[PDB]
């Protein structure tokens, strides 16, 4: 009923977490049209407006670096503070 | 208990380069600011650097900033003082505290025991040690004279401890860039020189260590 950015377990320790894969949108396959190869060099550029949005249930604004484009993994070492700091709590 | 203990020092030459160290015990040291104080031959006292809590703010005097630089590691409980460029008027002990919170202002409630810092230029020497009797009575003042040495200090020991009820040590006094102190002992005619008795100088700056026999002139 809706694309979901979080998926708490894996599809019926494990590489399979996270994954809802009805997610997918499809593929786009590009190509010159013809037997034989183009005689240019060719740059496709894809833009995409997303339309009639909905969404549900928000949530904590990543506030860590991403580190892969599957799970929310991040550094635990370099856990740095939502934001900027500062000397004392009595200056400004 | 809440401990400071402080480590490094000796001498160093001046424009040498040098660090200390405390280590804390028995008190959740990353709550604390911790500062660092000097003691002048055990006259005046200085303040030279304050550490935040964590990392956040360092605070020096004018005396040291630029030199000195202190940090703290909030996992063995440790702080540091290093120093750079180091000069002749930057001897003096130097002891670590821990800088608590009153209704207004801060106060420093425990002290370390210090380490020692002295910057000279001059050589470790070992010291001479003299006999001192007399050329009448029934007291006898003996004493024994320890001259040019450096740096501080040494250590004068009678018969091994064993007159230590009559016994004066009078500070060493500083004039040919080389130090100079005195002790006496007394002890009762009935004592001597029937016994031994002996003056043991124990230099531990050069690892040297003397032994009068006070002999009867």
């Amino acid at each position: 009923s809706a694309y979901q950015w979080f998926y708490d377990g894996y599809p019926t320790k494990d590489l399979e977490y996270g994954a809802m894969p009805n997610n997918m949108m499809g593929t786009f396959s590009v190509r010159t049209v013809g037997t034989s190869k183009s005689k240019y060099p060719l740059v496709v550029r894809i833009y995409m407006r997303m339309k009639h949005v909905r969404a549900w249930i928000p949530r904590p604004m990543r506030n860590q670096n991403y580190l892969f484009k599957a799970n929310p993994n991040y550094a635990g070492n370099s856990i740095k503070p939502t934001g900027a700091s500062r000397t004392a709590i009595t200056t400004l | 208990e809440v401990k400071l203990v402080e480590s490094g020092g000796g001498s160093v030459k001046p424009g040498g380069s040098l660090k200390l160290s405390c280590a804390a015990s028995g008190f959740s040291f990353s709550t604390y600011g911790m500062s660092w104080v000097r003691q002048t031959p055990e006259k005046r006292l200085e303040w030279v650097a304050t550490i935040s809590g964590g990392g956040g703010y360092t605070y020096y005097p004018d005396s040291v900033k630029g030199r000195f630089t202190i940090s703290r590691d909030n996992a063995r409980n440790i702080l540091y003082l290093q120093m750079s460029s180091l000069r002749s008027g930057d001897t003096a002990m130097y002891y670590c505290a821990r800088r608590v919170t009153t209704v207004a202002e801060y106060y420093f409630d425990y002290w370390g025991q210090g380490t020692t810092l002295t910057v000279s230029s001059p050589k470790t020497t070992p010291p001479s040690v003299y006999p001192l009797a007399p050329a009448t009575n029934s007291m006898v003042t003996l004493g024994c004279l320890v001259k040019g040495y450096f740096p501080e200090p040494v250590t004068v020991t009678w018969n091994s401890g064993s007159l230590s009820s009559g016994v004066h040590t009078f500070p060493a006094v500083l004039q040919s860039d080389l130090y100079t102190l005195s002790s006496s002992v007394t002890v009762p005619s009935s004592t001597w020189p029937s016994e031994t008795v002996t003056c043991n100088v124990a230099h531990p700056a050069s690892s040297t260590k003397v032994d009068k026999k006070i002999v009867p002139r």
